[PDB]
């Protein structure tokens, strides 16, 4: 089932400002979180040593 | 001598004990029957602390004897004496001095009581005082008692009592983990926060920027509500602060009461009940 | 709830549909999960 | 609740350690003191053995340690080593059946090394072991595997993205405190620096890190817990580093730390190749020794019961 | 018997008060109020409205970032097992860069998260500072809070930022964890030769005890004169009443001198600000100037001698 | 010589710095302490005819002016306050002796019944409307859901006799709360204030106890020069009377006990 | 459908707004939680370095 | 059904909104609680390697 013949009516019940701001916050949060989680697992995309060596030779 | 508005209140009576017998003033201090008793307990106490400083732990000629303010110390008797009176020169002195200190504090409290009765004010102060008196008693009476000997009390010396606190605390390995300790510390800290906030508020309103008039109750509430969305309000902050400080003393008294008598193992181990629940 | 007898029939209907739809998306995601990597 | 919680009743047993008023004291549960005493009971000796007879090395085929023992005494020693290390299994545990002289089963190459471990202990570490000495039982307790043997631990899991805290976890290793959870490998296996206190008031001549202080603290918590005592047992907490204000137990503990460095390094690690996976931790390191292993929560193993003096075969030469 | 003014026994409501008006520039106020019958049992029942400007929002922002790095790191340390996280939470923590790194910005997996949480936390704290000064100006008031907060910030900065940098090592700053930060405190004292003989920490301890003494006394006093509207300290300060008179006199007859309704708040203020100010000084000198306080105290002849009844020979000397 | 240990290290000199700032601080706080009640009252001043004003150490700080909002005034501290007779006589002519109140102790306005003369004007809201006013003047105010309405409870003195009944409730327009109880006195149907601090509730009974004064004393409660607001002066005058009963309302609060 | 007919009447006893926002609140929690649980076990899809050994296709 | 007799009058004593909200809360708590209990004991159904090895489905 997609959508009510009347699922506009949710905004007669829920404040558009609060729902909107909530969405903004939750989404930004989720983005940051998942980015962190990924940054802590294999899918790290930074400390890979590719595509060209940036620490020449050794120490750093 | 009196404040410029004091004579109108210096009424007669209100004692608990004594009546007109000691019902008079001396300079600015009120005497009263418990002040006379208090002064006796106090004077003999101090004068004895003076004799202890005079004799030293090994005699007046010994290198350990001292009048250096940081190092003079009168310590309790060994545990071998249990709850008996121990010889004067073997921790007895400390016992008597203790009796005098406890009696002086209880007298002091009762004198604040006669003073509340005189002025017609609440008895919040001496009640609150009684929490410090309670704390002092666990540290010299209750705990060493539950522990079968008065020697478990702390010594009366500026740094030696610090040493006492230190080794008794470390007998439990990591005292910071004492949960009542954690509480008490939080209250001492929170107390310190409310005090700093109240202080700041009153001084920030009764003395505003030049060019502004004494501020108002409305200002007071509007400010802490502006910053942190709440203002407990004038009255209540006086109520809270009293809660914080008295509770801080309370949890200190209980945090030390449980260190021995009700817990002998190290303290972090206590937290085991939490790592072992059947949830994990 | 200061609601009338009819504005909870309407609401209940819409709530029920949205909720079962939710449970539906749920069974979808769980089946994809069982397909790629069975767990029982 | 927020249950409440973990508590003992009054009055605790108490002992005065230092001078009156200094606060150096110890508290303990009488109940648990009696139960601990009952669980740390010693095995009675076997009657002494006569003889006066030839030396063990004259009547047996593969005797490389217990040489100068009389036959009788050797036999006695074998009966004790049997009940002491593996009584549910008996003689056959460390021997190839029918062949007392064979080393064709590992528990014997190991038993041999442990005969040299106990002998060394009782004769060379008295500044530590005094006249109580040690025996097989000390660690084995009717068990083939000392119940309280240890292994270097890896801690809980960490994703690949981050490295372990090295400290900060619920660990009954470090008394439940949060310090570092394996203060043993660097102190009871290796010989890293424990000292962090400066000997000068002003600074510029002590590089000790705060981190080093926490490691020393963790290790110390371990030690305290293994012997089942508090710092006032060895120290005067106003000055942990001050040796004159410490108790003669600090001296003893000093020599003990070295002793465990020797047990773990030249007697246990070498046996790692002939021991099964079942006796090894996740890094391949083997179950080794610590203070707990022997003390098992008491200042003197089995409340200082003197077992070794009855078996002369546990002493050098 | 007589009411003690502990619990408002009967409360009263009026439409919430959005407060005194701020001039142009101080943005609108947000959120709309509510009343908690129970807070009301002990205090103003009004909950909010709150003010949120650029400052305040940018601070809420930094602060929550910092709280996230600390937390996420703690979940990571028990392997994302939230059960385990819940189990060891008290013991969980985010340790600082290791010493091998000095004051360099370290890799994510070795402390870099701590430096980011430390960075963002401090910025968010000092932004909350500015916030409280702005919020304190719009009302024409003075900066007494801000001078105290500045004192407490001082101690904070001394703990995790000033001393580490001076000592050349982020590992000397304090780690984020309840029990871990307890351990940092204890280890701290041990490393520097018993912090008890450090005079500054004794004074700070005298001032903490003192914040408890003063708030206990003053609070008890004000409640005891709460029958005279002594809590209304503002008007007792401008138009001295028998509340401020009975109040000053209770103390006068007990200990021989006294202060006034306005001045007690100056004694209190200064005593709180003093804890944090001796405290920070105390940490400032640890390792930078003095390395072993017990020794320092011996050098200044303050450390007591007791009959040496128990002793141990030093194996390092055999 | 790369080792000449200096005996003075930064910690010494910093503890010195502390103590100096400390002393200046203590002194200063003790100066703010004399912005009221000073110079003191001795028979040293009166014996000398006044050439000995009592102030002690440190000394008194220059006056400071508080500029009250709303056409209120200007207050100073320290100020010069006109002496005020004592409504009592020396229990002894000897110094340090207390005085016995003149007349009917509760009327005396001495002792627990004493009080100063605060302004004969009203404390004001931010707006400038009488801060403390009754709920009858403060239309908006309202009891909190689930709290017995004081309005209509019976006020009863210390010996259990009815005094009157609560005819209204006074509230703070600045910090919403019950400040005063109004009492329609039984004995003369006149209206008096009763401070909340002196009133205890007995909710299941809808009573409002008062250990402070006796039912009869409610007859002498100081009165308001206007029934829809109250002045600072009047607040003190009202509370202090009740306070008196704490030592006067019975021939026994006088103490001793033994 | 197995359910009641007088089952709409439930929204005359319980405030609908609260029930609504609450469901999302609880669901977001459960979602994050369970995800973390799985992420902490054998079913993890991150901590392995696959199909290109990200942390050892240039590092190692 | 009922307990017996007249278990409708029970709602003349206990507020229905509250009893309801209380039960929902409690059940959610109890559920999370046990789920947590079973995973923490031998009856775990996640970190078992059952029915086939996963992390070592990233091993070979
Ligand atoms: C040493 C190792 C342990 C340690 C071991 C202990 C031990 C052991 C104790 C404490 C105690 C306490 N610790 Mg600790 N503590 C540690 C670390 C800390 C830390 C920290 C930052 O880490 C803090 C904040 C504290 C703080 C606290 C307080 C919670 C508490 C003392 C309150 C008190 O005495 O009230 C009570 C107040 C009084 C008793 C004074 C009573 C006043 C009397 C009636 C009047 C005296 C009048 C006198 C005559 C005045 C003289 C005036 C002249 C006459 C003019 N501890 C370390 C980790 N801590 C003590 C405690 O638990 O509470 C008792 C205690 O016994
Ligand atoms: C465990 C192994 C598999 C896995 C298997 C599954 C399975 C199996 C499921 C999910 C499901 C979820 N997974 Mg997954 N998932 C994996 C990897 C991921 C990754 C990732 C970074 O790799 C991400 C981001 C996700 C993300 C998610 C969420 C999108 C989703 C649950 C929705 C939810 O909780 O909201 C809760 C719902 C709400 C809060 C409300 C829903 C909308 C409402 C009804 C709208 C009404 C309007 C509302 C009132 C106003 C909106 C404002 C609110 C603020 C929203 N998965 C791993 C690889 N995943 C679930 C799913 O798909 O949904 C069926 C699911 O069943
Ligand atoms: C709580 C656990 C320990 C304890 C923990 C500590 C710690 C920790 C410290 C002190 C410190 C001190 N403690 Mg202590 N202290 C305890 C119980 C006591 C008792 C008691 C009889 O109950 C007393 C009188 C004291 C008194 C003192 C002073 C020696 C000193 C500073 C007090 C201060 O500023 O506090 C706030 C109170 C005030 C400001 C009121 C001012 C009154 C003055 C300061 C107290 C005068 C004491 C006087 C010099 C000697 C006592 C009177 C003699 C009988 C004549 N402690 C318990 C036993 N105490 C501090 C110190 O520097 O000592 C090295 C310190 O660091
Ligand atoms: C444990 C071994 C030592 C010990 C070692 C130390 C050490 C080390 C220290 C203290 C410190 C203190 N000790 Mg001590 N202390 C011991 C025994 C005691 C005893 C006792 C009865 O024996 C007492 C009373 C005390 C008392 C005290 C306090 C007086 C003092 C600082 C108080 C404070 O609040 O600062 C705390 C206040 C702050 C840090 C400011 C807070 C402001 C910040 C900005 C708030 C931010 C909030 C945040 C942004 C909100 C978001 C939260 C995020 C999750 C973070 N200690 C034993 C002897 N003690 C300090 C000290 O004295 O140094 C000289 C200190 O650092
Ligand atoms: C319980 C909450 C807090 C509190 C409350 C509190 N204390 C109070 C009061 C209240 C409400 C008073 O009204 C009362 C007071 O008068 O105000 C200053 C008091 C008091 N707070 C004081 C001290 C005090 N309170 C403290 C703490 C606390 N008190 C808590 C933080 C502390 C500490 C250790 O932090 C101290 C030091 C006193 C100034 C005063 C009570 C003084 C008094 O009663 O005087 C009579 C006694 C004497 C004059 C001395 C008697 C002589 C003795 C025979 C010798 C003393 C021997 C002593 C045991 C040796 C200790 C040696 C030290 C070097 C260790
Ligand atoms: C004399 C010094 C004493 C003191 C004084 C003191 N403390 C102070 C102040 C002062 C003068 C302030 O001005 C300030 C204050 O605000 O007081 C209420 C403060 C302060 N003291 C505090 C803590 C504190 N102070 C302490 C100590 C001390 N402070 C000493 C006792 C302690 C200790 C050691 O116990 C602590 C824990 C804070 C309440 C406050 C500083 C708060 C701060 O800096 O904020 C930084 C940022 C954050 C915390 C982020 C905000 C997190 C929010 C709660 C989340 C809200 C989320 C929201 C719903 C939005 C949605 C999120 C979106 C991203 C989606
Ligand atoms: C042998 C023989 C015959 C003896 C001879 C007699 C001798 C020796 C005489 C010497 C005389 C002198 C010099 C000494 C007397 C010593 C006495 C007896 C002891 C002092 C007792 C005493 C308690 C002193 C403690 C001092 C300290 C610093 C206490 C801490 C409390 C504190 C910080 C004090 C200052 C701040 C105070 C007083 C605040 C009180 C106060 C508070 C708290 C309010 O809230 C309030 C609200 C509204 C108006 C006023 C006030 C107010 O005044
Ligand atoms: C001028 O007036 C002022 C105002 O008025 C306008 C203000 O609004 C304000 C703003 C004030 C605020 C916003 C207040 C801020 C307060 C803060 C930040 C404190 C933090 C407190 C908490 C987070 C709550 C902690 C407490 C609890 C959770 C309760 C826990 C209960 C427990 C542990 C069990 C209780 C039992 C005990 C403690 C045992 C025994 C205790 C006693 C005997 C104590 C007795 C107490 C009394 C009060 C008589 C100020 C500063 C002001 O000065
Ligand atoms: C699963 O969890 C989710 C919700 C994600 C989030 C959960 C978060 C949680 C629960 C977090 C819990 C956090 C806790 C309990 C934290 C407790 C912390 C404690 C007790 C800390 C105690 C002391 C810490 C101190 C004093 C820290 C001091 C650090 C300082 C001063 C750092 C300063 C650093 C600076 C200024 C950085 C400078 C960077 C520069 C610019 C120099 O870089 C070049
Ligand atoms: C009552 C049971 C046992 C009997 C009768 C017994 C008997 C003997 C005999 C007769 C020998 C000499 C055999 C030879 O070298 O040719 C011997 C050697 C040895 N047995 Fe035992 N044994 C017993 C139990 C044990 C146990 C339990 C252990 C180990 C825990 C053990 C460890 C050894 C070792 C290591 C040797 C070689 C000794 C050395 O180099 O000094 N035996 N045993
Ligand atoms: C949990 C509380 C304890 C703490 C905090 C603690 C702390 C310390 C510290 C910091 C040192 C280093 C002092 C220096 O740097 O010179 C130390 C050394 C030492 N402690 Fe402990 N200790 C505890 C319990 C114990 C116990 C129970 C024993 C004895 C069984 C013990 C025996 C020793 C010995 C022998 C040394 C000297 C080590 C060496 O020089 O290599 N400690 N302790
Ligand atoms: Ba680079
Ligand atoms: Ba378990
Ligand atoms: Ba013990
Ligand atoms: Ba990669
Ligand atoms: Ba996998
Ligand atoms: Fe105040």
């Amino acid at each position: 089932f997609t959508m009510n013949a009347n699922l506009y009516k949710i905004w007669l019940i829920l404040d558009p400002r609060r729902v909107l701001v909530s969405i903004v916050a939750f989404q930004i949060v989720l983005g940051l979180l998942i980015h962190m989680i990924v940054l802590s697992t294999d899918l790290n995309w930074l400390d890979d040593n590719i595509p060209v060596s940036y620490q020449a030779l050794g120490k750093k | 001598a009196m404040l410029s508005f004091e004579k109108k209140y210096r009424v007669r009576g209100g004692t608990l004990i004594g009546g007109d017998l000691f019902d008079f003033w001396v300079g600015p201090f009120y005497v009263g029957f418990f002040g006379v008793v208090g002064f006796c307990f106090t004077l003999l106490g101090v004068l004895l602390i003076v004799w202890g400083a005079t004799i030293g732990p090994t005699g007046p000629t010994s290198d350990l004897q001292t009048y250096n303010l940081w190092r003079i110390s009168i310590a309790p008797p060994d545990l071998s004496y249990g709850l008996r009176m121990a010889p004067l020169t073997e921790g007895g002195l400390w016992q008597i001095i203790t009796i005098c200190a406890a009696g002086a504090f209880i007298s002091w409290a009762l004198r604040e009581v006669e003073i509340c009765r005189k002025l017609g004010i609440g008895f919040h102060v001496p009640f609150a005082f009684s929490f410090a008196i309670g704390a002092y008693l666990v540290l010299v009476f209750v705990r060493p008692l539950l522990m079968g000997a008065w020697g478990h009390g702390f010594p009366y010396g500026i740094l030696s009592h610090l040493d006492w606190v230190s080794n008794v605390g470390y007998q439990f390995l990591h005292f910071h983990y004492n949960p009542a300790h954690m509480l008490a510390i939080s209250f001492f800290f929170t107390n310190c926060l409310a005090l700093s906030m109240h202080g700041s508020l009153i001084l920030s309103v009764t003395n505003p920027q030049k060019g502004e008039p004494v501020k108002t109750s409305e200002h007071e509430n509007t400010f802490f509500r502006d910053i942190v969305g709440y203002s407990i309000g004038a009255l209540a902050i006086h109520r809270l602060g009293l809660f914080l400080a008295l509770s801080a003393a309370f949890w200190s008294a209980v945090c030390i009461l449980i260190s021995g008598p009700f817990w002998t193992r190290g303290w972090p181990e206590w937290w085991n009940w939490w790592l072992e629940l059947p949830l994990w | 709830t200061g609601l009338t007898d009819d504005e909870a029939k309407e609401f209940h209907a819409i709530f029920m549909q949205s909720m079962y739809a939710w449970f539906g998306l749920v069974v979808i995601a769980h089946l994809l999960a069982w397909l790629y990597r069975p767990w029982l | 609740s927020v249950m409440l919680l973990g508590c003992e009743g009054p009055p605790p047993g108490t002992e005065q350690i230092g001078y009156r008023g200094v606060g150096m004291e110890n508290y303990y549960n009488k109940r648990q003191r009696a139960l601990s005493i009952q669980a740390n009971q010693p095995v009675e000796s076997l009657p002494a053995a006569d003889s006066t007879g030839p030396k063990a090395s004259e009547v047996y085929q593969n005797v490389q340690v217990l040489k100068d023992l009389s036959v009788g005494e050797f036999t006695r020693t074998m009966v004790a080593v049997t009940t002491w290390v593996s009584p549910k299994e008996g003689c056959n545990y460390c021997h190839v059946p029918g062949n007392w002289a064979s080393d064709d089963i590992y528990t014997k190459v190991v038993s041999r090394r442990m005969f040299e471990l106990v002998r060394a202990a009782n004769s060379d570490w008295k500044a530590h072991v005094a006249e109580t000495g040690v025996t097989c039982y000390t660690c084995h307790r009717g068990n083939p595997v000392p119940k309280y043997a240890w292994v270097t631990d890896p801690g809980p899991k960490y994703p690949s993205g981050l490295k372990p805290t090295g400290q900060n976890y619920g660990s009954k290793t470090v008394a439940y405190a949060s310090l570092p959870f394996d203060p043993l490998t660097p102190f009871l296996d290796q010989a890293n620096e424990i000292r962090i206190t400066g000997n000068a008031a002003l600074a510029g001549s002590n590089p000790a890190s705060l981190k080093q202080a926490e490691w020393t603290f963790g290790l110390m918590m371990n030690i305290s817990d293994s012997l089942g005592v508090g710092c006032t047992f060895c120290h005067n907490t106003r000055a942990f580093n001050d040796w004159t204000q410490s108790t003669p137990k600090r001296t003893t503990a000093w020599y003990a730390i070295r002793h465990v460095r020797d047990i773990n390094q030249n007697y246990i690690w070498p046996l790692n190749d002939v021991l099964p996976a079942s006796r090894k931790g996740p890094y391949g390191d083997p179950l080794r020794v610590s203070c707990m292993t022997c003390h098992q929560a008491v200042n003197k193993p089995l409340y200082g019961a003197q077992m070794a003096k009855d078996y002369p075969g546990l002493y050098k030469t | 018997p007589e009411y003690q003014n502990i619990f408002t026994a009967v409360q009263v409501r009026a439409p919430a008060y959005p407060g005194v008006p701020l001039p142009k520039g101080n943005l609108p106020r947000i959120g709309r109020p509510i009343f908690s019958y129970w807070l009301g049992k002990i205090g103003d029942a009004q909950i909010g409205p709150i003010y949120l400007g650029l400052t305040g929002t940018l601070s809420i922002f930094f602060g929550l970032v910092a709280i996230s790095i600390i937390g996420f790191n703690m979940l990571a340390s028990v392997h994302w097992d939230v059960f385990q996280f819940l189990k060891h939470f008290f013991w969980l923590g985010l340790e600082p860069p290791p010493p091998q790194y000095g004051l360099r910005i370290p890799p994510l997996s070795e402390g870099g998260w701590w430096l980011m949480a430390g960075l963002f936390l401090t910025l968010s704290i000092l932004l909350w500072w500015v916030r409280t000064y702005k919020r304190a100006e719009a009302l024409g008031m003075s900066q007494h809070l801000s001078w105290a907060f500045a004192a407490a910030i001082f101690f904070y900065l001394v703990l995790g930022f000033i001393r580490p940098v001076m000592m050349g090592s982020w590992a000397k700053a304090v780690p984020f964890g309840i029990f871990p930060h307890l351990d940092w405190t204890a280890a701290f004292s041990i490393r520097y030769g018993n912090l008890y003989y450090n005079p500054f920490h004794m004074l700070s301890i005298a001032f903490l005890y003192g914040s408890a003494l003063l708030f206990a006394m003053h609070g008890a006093t004000i409640l005891s004169v709460s029958r005279f509207g002594g809590d209304r300290e503002i008007d007792q300060i401008t138009h001295r009443g028998t509340a401020a008179e009975r109040a000053a006199l209770f103390w006068r007859w007990t200990m021989g001198f006294n202060v006034t309704m306005e001045s007690i708040h100056r004694w209190a203020w200064w005593c709180a600000v003093l804890t944090v100010i001796t405290a920070g000084i105390g940490i400032l000198l640890s390792g930078t100037v003095v390395d072993n306080w017990y020794l320092w105290a011996v050098k200044h002849g303050m450390a007591p001698a007791y009959p040496e009844v128990v002793t141990a020979v030093n194996p390092y000397e055999t | 010589s790369a080792g000449i240990t200096h005996y003075i290290d930064a910690a010494q000199i910093t503890i010195w710095a502390f103590w100096l700032f400390f002393f200046g601080l203590i002194i200063y706080l003790r100066r703010e302490d004399k912005r009221e009640g000073y110079p003191l009252d001795s028979d040293r001043t009166e014996r000398s005819g006044g050439r000995v004003k009592v102030v002690g150490f440190p000394d008194l700080p220059d006056p400071k002016t508080f500029v009250l909002p709303h056409n209120g005034g200007t207050v100073v501290a320290p100020r010069v306050e006109a002496p005020v007779a004592v409504n009592a006589t020396p229990f002894s002519p000897a110094p340090g002796s207390p005085l016995v109140p003149n007349g009917d102790p509760m009327l005396s306005g001495f002792g627990p019944a004493a009080s100063p003369d605060r302004p004969k004007h009203c404390d004001l809201t931010f707006e400038g409307l009488p801060k403390i006013v009754p709920m009858r003047v403060a239309k908006e105010f309202s009891i909190a859901e689930g709290d017995p309405d004081p309005r209509g409870m019976t006020v009863v003195g210390l010996d259990g006799e009815v005094a009157g009944t609560v005819s209204d409730v006074w509230v703070d327009r600045s910090e919403p709360q019950i400040r005063y109880l109004e009492v329609e006195v039984a004995a003369n149907k006149k209206k008096v204030l009763l401070p909340i601090g002196f009133s205890r509730f007995d909710k299941k009974a809808r009573k409002v106890k008062v250990d402070a004064i006796k039912a009869a004393h409610f007859a002498n409660v100081p009165t308001l020069s206007n029934p829809d607001q109250v002045t600072l002066y009047e607040e003190d005058k009202v509370c202090a009377y009740y306070a008196g009963g704490k030592l006067y309302a019975t021939a026994e609060r006088a103490g001793p006990l033994l």
